[PDB]
């Protein structure tokens, strides 16, 4: 499941989490079992203007 | 005020919309120990010190 | 005391029905010994503990 957030927002993606995304946007299950992924992506996610 | 000398704001007789803090996106950090946040508007409280 | 078995017998039963049910008042090192309280209070990743 592929989507792309602020740097702060990455602790909310996690089973049983508050937030603002975790609960309009993108919520995990309390069983949740399996991976999360996160890695910088400012070079091209990001423009000048 | 400072770390060492602490303001200790007392609440009381008040209601209270936790909501307006939830909903409010300028917090860096939003972190309950003892009590759900999501369940902060239907429970009754007093002694509160921020 | 010459009914003094019979009178025994019930007060263990009793004694013993009443340290039942007052075992219901311990937190069993939990924040609270009722169940109500702690469902009302928490999200269910800590409610479960």
């Amino acid at each position: 499941d592929s989507f792309v957030i602020r740097g702060d927002e990455v602790r909310q993606i996690a089973p049983g989490q508050t937030g603002n995304i975790a609960d309009y946007n993108y919520k995990l299950p309390d069983d949740f079992t399996g991976c999360v992924i996160a890695w910088n992506s400012n070079n091209l996610d990001s423009k000048v203007g | 005020a400072s770390v060492y000398a602490w303001n200790r704001k007392r609440i009381s007789n008040c209601v209270a919309d936790y909501s307006v803090l939830y909903n409010s996106a300028s917090f860096s950090t939003f972190k309950c120990y003892g009590v759900s946040p999501t369940k902060l508007n239907d429970l009754c409280f007093t002694n509160v010190y921020a | 005391s010459a009914l003094g078995k019979l009178q025994d017998v019930v007060n263990q039963n009793a004694q013993a029905l009443n340290t039942l049910v007052k075992q219901l008042s311990s937190n069993f090192g939990a924040i609270s010994s009722v169940l109500n309280d702690i469902l009302s209070r928490l999200d269910p990743p800590e409610a479960e503990v």
